[PDB]
């Protein structure tokens, strides 16, 4: 699970109801500012028998979600933690300076 | 005109093929695209080298089909899209293998024969003719590409 | 179905960048130990990953972005109570090290008591969880709610050991005032950052407000660089004080309960938990603390509470507890007897006072402070008739002694009670005439109001005349239309019958005055049990009835065969005037002073300049002498 063959997709409004739980996700891949259109997009992937699934989520809000959760982690933070989480606030603020009507129109992606 | 013997996308996720790696190369994998379940066969170890990765579609019987079309609806990742190991490829290898029983889970590359090199939403059609036996499988082979395959429907015309 | 089993042998949670190549990765079971399961469930729910960008997009347009961080590059104030090596610590009953809290104690308990209880916050029902991920946090909870369910506001807050939270809900979307560390504050949501809405910064704290564009106009041209400077800049204790005017001021406003201001109650709400907040960060940066500096502050900080809860009366805290504290000053007050605390410095008795407050136990003030309070409130009565004035410490002494007074339980003893109603007789006497002249002039200009100088006499008083028709007739611009009302506002709620004399009375009583052996009933009808005394030359509607009543409910020797009160005409040579009260009376207004003369002092002082008795430019005041055996005369010549 580490290359996407289709980095860019478009959110869907039935996966807010269908989204697998956080033990679930084998792993989340994040997408570029400089790629899909600026539109700041994630993919998690899941696995039901030989079907690996694919969920297209905001990445903004996982974004956050990551941040929290890593802040949380407080003296137990390490390293990589750290690093993680740096990489989590850059990102968002990247994504947020362009931010725009085109940019969360992810359906395109599609 | 066009009887269909096999349509992958029309199947909905009913109709596994394959995997001659199990578990590294091509993979059953699931999207959704508006709000319906779209699902493909994609595979993409290109920062890794030799690869060789196949896939095999089920068994097709042939009844009067004499003269095959085969369509491919297909994605190719871009390999400057990845940060490296330069020996990724853009393509792909298209064979196809002829028998009077269905084989199951026995895979043999040396009976597939090479229909074609499959390059570039891709689409793509090849024709197979003439056709002897009662069945026939399709087999696609990964060098070291980032393919997701949507999309395999074989028929023939009238 | 359970975590572990979908995590099933699985070490990371791995998290790839699809265009950079590099991976970083959580490890699932280090995540579940040091973040249980629960958590992590309610964290994945209320991120709601799935959401529309455009949602995203909406969500961050709606919110008001500051213009750029200021950045004061101090560390806010000293801390002032810090413990000097001049005297001792102690770790943690017996151990008393005398009186008036001169030692020190680990902060270690007293800390443990503010954040003795754990809250969860941002829920999913709750507004705020609309931009903060739900979170445990130990804290004090704060909670106003002002009018009904479809047309009021909700109020609420929180004060946790790194931060201070606090929430305006319309509907009774929210506006959010946040001050504490920045890297401590609560973990955002996707479409803002800190950074971007932080309006002001310390060294050590910050000041975020995240306000929707649409929400209260005051709000948003708020100058909260000048709230920062106010809050962080000044000593807890003076900043709490300024709290504590700012509640007068909406209270002299009948804005307690008014769907407008509401945005003003929610800055004094910020204000007062960023109060609670400094004091307890002040005890947790320190290893001891100073024992009657920190009880000044928490004795400013409940009354700040209950005057929130005069005001508001839905003002509800839950979590400021001070048993430890409480335990201490309860050592430290057994020790200061009535004479004791009469002849302490009025600051020290002041630190007296607050540790009774705080160390009230089952809501009893020992006998030893109430007769001190009794000797305390002498002295100063007997020193007002000099002068007839009132400084603003003398005035935040009585704000002291008021605060010890309510919530006491009565006194058992029948000596001390007298005491009690002596001391508020007192009480009564200093507020004359020129004493609601003042006030009525201090409360017409509310800018220049302080906590101290609002205070008078007249909210321990036995005067029940007090409202706002009378006020109105006792005031000397067009401010005194505010400043009559506003007065008349903190009357009703800081003023107190449960003494003596139960021999059937109504809520027709002007005044009431409490001699030795006769009690005086001022009120607008005669009384059964009593001698009656019709008051001569004055108005129908303002007529008065003065009943005597002896306490142990008997009769008296004399014998009126009518209720005149006689007249006799024309200083002293020894003391006539001991143990009676002049009163004073308009023709058309009704009672102006009345004045309990303790002392010889008292008595000569009556007929100063500048007393309120016996000024003959005035062709319309009467002056009666209420004497202890139950005859009242009229005073002429
Ligand atoms: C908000 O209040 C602050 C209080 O300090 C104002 O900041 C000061 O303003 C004076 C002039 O009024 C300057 O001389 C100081 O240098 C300022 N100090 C700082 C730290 O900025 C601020 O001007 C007020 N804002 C508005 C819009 O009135
Ligand atoms: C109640 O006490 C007053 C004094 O406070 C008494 O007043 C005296 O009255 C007599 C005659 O009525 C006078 O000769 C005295 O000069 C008065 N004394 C003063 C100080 O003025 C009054 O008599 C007492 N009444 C009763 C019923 O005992
Ligand atoms: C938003 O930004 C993009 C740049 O990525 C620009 O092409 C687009 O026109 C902008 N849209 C609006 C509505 O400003
Ligand atoms: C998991 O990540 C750690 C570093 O965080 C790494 O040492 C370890 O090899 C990784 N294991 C797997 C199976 O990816
Ligand atoms: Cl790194
Ligand atoms: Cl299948
Ligand atoms: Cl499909
Ligand atoms: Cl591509
Ligand atoms: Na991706
Ligand atoms: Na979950
Ligand atoms: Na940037
Ligand atoms: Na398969
Ligand atoms: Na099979
Ligand atoms: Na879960
Ligand atoms: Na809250
Ligand atoms: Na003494
Ligand atoms: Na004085
Ligand atoms: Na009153």
């Amino acid at each position: 699970r580490s290359y996407v063959a289709l980095p860019c997709c478009a959110i869907q409004a039935s996966a807010a109801s269908t989204l697998p739980l956080f033990f679930a996700v084998h792993s989340i891949h994040f997408a570029d500012p400089n790629h899909c259109n600026g539109v700041s997009i994630a993919k998690l992937r899941s696995k039901t028998g030989d079907i690996t699934v694919e969920t297209c989520v905001n990445g903004f809000n996982l974004r956050s979600f990551l941040v929290a959760v890593v802040r949380r982690l407080g003296s137990w933070a390490s390293q990589e933690n750290l690093r993680l989480l740096w990489y989590l606030q850059r990102s968002l603020t990247a994504y947020t300076v362009g931010f725009n009507a085109t940019t969360a129109d992810s359906s395109i992606h599609n | 005109k066009e009887v269909v013997l096999l349509d992958f996308a029309a199947a909905g996720g009913e109709l596994g093929w394959l995997t001659h790696p199990y578990g590294k190369g091509w993979d059953l994998m699931q999207n959704i695209m508006n709000d319906m379940p779209i699902y493909m066969y994609s595979v993409c170890n290109v920062m890794s080298g030799d690869q060789d990765n196949w896939l095999r579609t089920n068994w097709v019987y042939r009844g009067e089909a004499e003269r095959i079309f085969i369509e491919l609806k297909f994605t190719v990742r871009d390999c400057n899209s990845f940060p490296g190991a330069s020996s990724c490829k853009e393509t792909f290898n298209l064979y196809y293998a002829e028998s009077d029983l269905d084989y199951g889970t026995n895979f043999q590359k040396r009976l597939f024969t090479k229909i074609d090199t499959i390059a570039p939403l891709n689409v793509e059609e090849r024709s197979v003719g003439p056709l002897t036996r009662k069945g026939f499988y399709l087999a696609f082979q990964d060098i070291g590409a980032c393919v997701a395959l949507l999309s395999v429907r074989v028929y023939y015309k009238k | 179905r359970s975590a572990t089993q979908l995590i099933n042998g699985r070490t990371n949670l791995s998290i790839e960048l699809e265009f950079n190549g590099t991976s970083f990765f959580l490890n699932w079971q280090n995540l579940l130990n040091v973040i249980t399961e629960p958590a992590l469930t309610e964290l994945w729910t209320s991120a709601e990953v799935a959401e529309d960008l455009r949602v995203t997009l909406k969500k961050r347009q709606s919110l008001f972005f500051p213009n750029k961080t200021v950045v004061i590059s101090g560390d806010g104030h000293r801390y002032t109570c810090e413990v000097p090596t001049s005297s001792q610590t102690y770790n943690i009953y017996s151990a008393l090290p005398g009186h008036l809290g001169g030692f020190g104690i680990n902060a270690r308990l007293v800390l443990g008591d503010i954040f003795a209880s754990k809250w969860s916050l941002f829920a999913r029902d709750t507004p705020e969880y609309r931009v903060f991920y739900p979170m445990n946090v130990m804290a004090v909870k704060f909670s106003i709610s002002i009018g009904n369910n479809e047309s009021g506001v909700a109020l609420y807050g929180v004060v946790s050991e790194d931060f201070v939270v606090v929430t305006l809900h319309n509907r009774s979307t929210a506006s959010h005032l946040l001050f504490g560390l920045p890297d401590s504050l609560p973990s955002l949501k996707g479409h803002a950052t800190y950074d971007e809405l932080t309006f002001a910064r310390n060294a050590k704290y910050a000041l975020v407000a995240i306000l929707p564009k649409d929400s209260y106009q005051t709000l948003l041209t708020e100058n909260y660089t000048r709230i920062f400077l106010n809050m962080t800049e000044s000593t807890p204790l003076e900043f709490t004080r300024t709290i504590q005017t700012r509640i007068v001021s909406i209270e002299a406003r009948r804005a307690c309960a008014a769907q407008e201001a509401a945005p003003d109650i929610f800055l004094v709400l910020f204000q007062m938990l960023v109060a609670h907040f400094l004091v307890a960060r002040g005890i947790a940066e320190h290893r001891f603390v100073e024992v009657d500096c920190v009880c000044r502050q928490y004795a400013e900080l409940y009354f700040l509470r209950r005057i929130s809860r005069l005001c508001m009366p839905t003002f509800t805290t839950v979590g400021y507890n001070h048993t430890t504290l409480g335990a201490v000053a309860a050592t430290q007050i057994a020790r200061v007897s009535a004479t004791k605390l009469a002849s302490l410095p009025r600051s020290s008795q002041e630190t007296v006072l607050a540790m009774v407050q705080l160390g009230a136990r089952d809501g009893a003030v020992p006998s030893s402070i109430l007769e001190g309070i009794a000797m305390v409130v002498e002295h100063m009565y007997t020193a007002y008739t000099y002068v007839y004035t009132l400084g603003d410490t003398e005035r935040k002494l009585m704000l002291d002694i008021h605060t010890v007074l309510t919530d006491s339980c009565p006194p058992k003893d029948s000596g001390v009670s007298e005491k009690l109603l002596r001391t508020y007789l007192m009480f009564t006497s200093m507020c004359t005439n020129i004493e609601l002249g003042e006030m009525i002039a201090r409360f017409s200009k509310p800018d220049s109001l302080n906590i101290y100088r609002a205070f008078s006499p007249c909210f321990l008083g036995l005067r029940y005349d007090l409202h706002p028709a009378k006020l109105r007739a006792e005031a000397p611009r067009t401010a005194v239309a505010r400043g009559t009302s506003g007065f008349a506002e903190l009357l009703h709620a800081l003023h107190l019958l449960i003494p003596a004399i139960n021999c059937i009375t109504a809520d027709k009583i002007i005044a009431t005055v409490p001699l030795p052996h006769v009690t005086y009933i001022i009120s607008s009808e005669a009384l059964s049990n009593a001698v009656v005394y019709e008051v001569s030359e004055i108005f129908l509607k303002s007529a008065m009835f003065i009943s005597a009543i002896k306490p142990d409910c008997s009769g008296f020797n004399f014998s009126q065969i009518d209720r005149h009160i006689p007249i006799v005409y024309n200083p002293r040579r020894g003391c006539p005037l001991c143990d009676s009260v002049i009163m004073s009376y308009d023709e058309s207004d009704g009672l102006q002073s009345l004045m309990y003369v303790t002392n010889e002092r008292v008595q000569t002082n009556l007929f100063l300049d500048k007393s309120p008795f016996f000024d003959n430019n005035n062709l319309h005041i009467h002056y009666l002498w209420l004497r202890d055996n139950g005859t009242v005369v009229e005073i002429r010549g």
